[PDB]
């Protein structure tokens, strides 16, 4: 068969996010949650440090 | 005005099909009542920023 | 009656200021419904006996 389009595991996207951190603004409250409380809302917390 | 005409070429000659892979399902006992009624049963494991 | 007069000296010549340090905040998903409405948002990490 011709095989027109190829398949992928996860989609990419055209518009992404950037950030400029200030390495002197740290809160002194190391918070915590569960593991499924972590995974779903996980990498999104580490883009908005 | 040549690069903006070139980014329009790549988006047009696209050809990709998304395939479900890696997905896992969490339990109700292991989620905050806030992060629960926002999830539709099964999330995609490799979740993106938002 | 000399030692009880001496423990009264030490408490009088005191001078200490408490400084908030080490404090952490737990989540609502990770506490028993009994130990939850007893905590005011943030506890002091180095909690004492009671």
């Amino acid at each position: 068969l011709s095989d027109d389009f190829k398949q992928i595991s996860d989609p990419k996207g055209y518009l992404t996010y950037s950030v400029k951190y200030e390495d002197q603004f740290t809160k002194k409250d190391k918070l915590r949650a569960s593991e499924a409380d972590d995974r779903i809302v996980g990498p999104t917390v580490n883009l908005f440090k | 005005v040549s690069g903006l005409l070139m980014v329009l070429f790549k988006v047009m000659t696209d050809n990709r099909l998304v395939i479900v892979g890696e997905t896992t399902t969490p339990m109700s006992n292991t989620l905050s009542t806030v992060v629960n009624n926002v999830l539709r049963t099964t999330y995609h494991n490799n979740v993106g920023v938002n």
